[PDB]
């Protein structure tokens, strides 16, 4: 309990949600980046390929792997890329968009705006990428 | 006399499964040689 | 003061069922509607000086 | 959802971004003074997914109200008795929708379907 | 044994009402506050309708439910079926003094036929007769 | 004791001589 | 050695009924399909 | 209870009168 990021967890257990924002986020972060930097180091040591290890390293690093994985934001990372593949702001620009980050009712009810620009591409862009259910996908090959 | 704070755990995936069978007939022999 | 009031007078010249639509699509709306807010206090204010006033009466009744 | 207000999640994210700066720089040796190239398209983002938050959490509490209204008429012995009840209720049904109030036309449905169910005890 | 109410309700069992009435007054509401929004907490969570819920959530909902109700100014609400059917500063009602005390002048002198405790019993076209509810049961059956 | 409440009345009907 | 004191239960409202009945015949089956 | 996320559109399609 001496431990200088264990007794985070014992302050978080008594006093609670009366804390304030910083003290949340600083005694729930501490323990997050410890488990992120000791991940990183443990990957690093090893080789790339799977056959080209032994299972007891293989059985740890799938199951060491998870801890980095990322699931929401994975287009606008991936916008990048797309674009050399096929051809080969400052907020004010996009349309239904205030300064203040909020919905411009006028423009969307006067103007008969089609499509509302979260992302770049949502300018022009032939690439489509259209949205699709996994499950029809699944009924359709078997 | 505390106030308990509950956190949200991140979702894993690992491929949906259907239950397994009981007895499981599997291949007879063990190991790549045949 | 707000930069949102043009935003108040065209959304202020809407047919009821016009809203309702754009409520049930999920498309636009719901915090810029000046009613239900009005809805919310009115009915909170109403809520708690009843449930006082009724405790108190049958307290006084026992 | 875990927080209540558009400042506080400002203030966690600022302090989780400048732990995260740090930590992240020292492991590969560089200086930290020497991480803004999509700025923009995640402000964005944050900003809907907590808007439509907001507007779900409002819309969840007029049900509330409008079901402690429905309660409240329905305990009444003698009206109920009194050869004048329906007409109250579809007036006050015609009231709600005429002024916003109500949403949609799907929460009609369902507490339409649900007083049958409740004037039965 | 260091809550704040959780000592409130043993001083006032041990002390008793030897003390003034605001005190208690205290006391005594802060555990109903307490209650109240513990209850309305629950409930926002819920559904509306009865038929998309399980059953555990059905069997919370229906036991914790019944702490909101009311039961003596139901009617005073209600009157609210003058817009059903159509479509005062205590000095302006009779039988009713100033200070909240019955009039006996008017009452002995004037023959007042009744006391209008509330509105609407000025004129009047909505009736509301006061019924008895073993002479409908035994109607109906 | 207090075996229920009585319900507050809309208006009260009174005699005279 | 005090003053002790009492709280005035709130009210309930659960319907009167008869007393139940201790054979209980009822419905042989359980299930809606027949 | 809690269920998994959603991840951002790129874009929203909307209607008019």
């Amino acid at each position: 309990m001496c431990e200088p990021v264990s007794i985070g967890l014992g302050i978080m257990s008594v006093a609670g949600a009366t804390m304030s924002a910083s003290q949340q986020a600083k005694a729930e972060g501490a323990a997050i980046d410890a488990q992120n930097r000791q991940a990183q180091e443990m990957i690093k040591q090893m080789n790339y390929s799977d056959a080209n290890l032994k299972m007891q390293e293989r059985d740890l690093k799938e199951q060491q792997m998870a801890e980095l994985t990322e699931t929401t934001l994975n287009g606008i990372r991936n916008q990048g890329m797309v674009r050399a593949a096929v051809a080969e702001d400052t907020v004010k620009e996009r349309a239904g968009i205030t300064e203040s980050y909020n919905r411009d009712y006028a423009a969307i009810f006067g103007n008969r705006i089609a499509n509302i620009e979260n992302t770049q591409s949502a300018i022009r862009g032939q690439g489509k990428i259209i949205k699709t259910s996994p499950l029809a996908h699944a009924l359709n090959v078997a | 006399c505390f106030s308990p704070k509950i956190s949200t755990p991140k979702p894993s995936v690992q491929a949906p499964e259907p239950a397994p069978l009981s007895e499981e007939v599997a291949s007879v022999d063990i190991g790549a040689e045949s | 003061t707000r930069a949102d009031e043009r935003s108040n007078e065209i959304i202020r010249k809407l047919t009821p069922q016009q809203r309702r639509e754009a409520i049930q699509n999920g498309t636009l709306l719901y915090q810029d509607d000046p009613y239900a807010m009005e809805a919310l206090r009115v009915k909170t204010g109403r809520n708690a000086a009843f449930a006082v006033d009724d405790e108190i009466n049958v307290k006084i009744q026992n | 959802g875990e927080f209540r207000t558009r400042q506080d999640m400002e203030e966690y994210r600022h302090q989780r971004l400048q732990d995260a700066a740090k930590s992240y720089a020292e492991e590969a040796g560089i200086n930290p003074t020497d991480f803004n190239d999509n700025i923009t398209d995640r402000n964005i983002a944050i900003y809907g997914s907590f808007n439509k938050y907001f507007s779900k959490q409002s819309e969840e509490t007029a049900m509330l109200n409008t079901r402690i209204e429905m309660n409240s008429f329905l305990n009444d012995g003698d009206l109920m008795r009194s050869p004048e009840s329906g007409k109250t209720f579809m007036a006050y049904l015609r009231d709600g929708l005429t002024t916003a109030a109500i949403p949609s036309d799907q929460r009609a449905r369902e507490v339409i379907t649900q007083t049958v169910r409740d004037a039965i005890q």
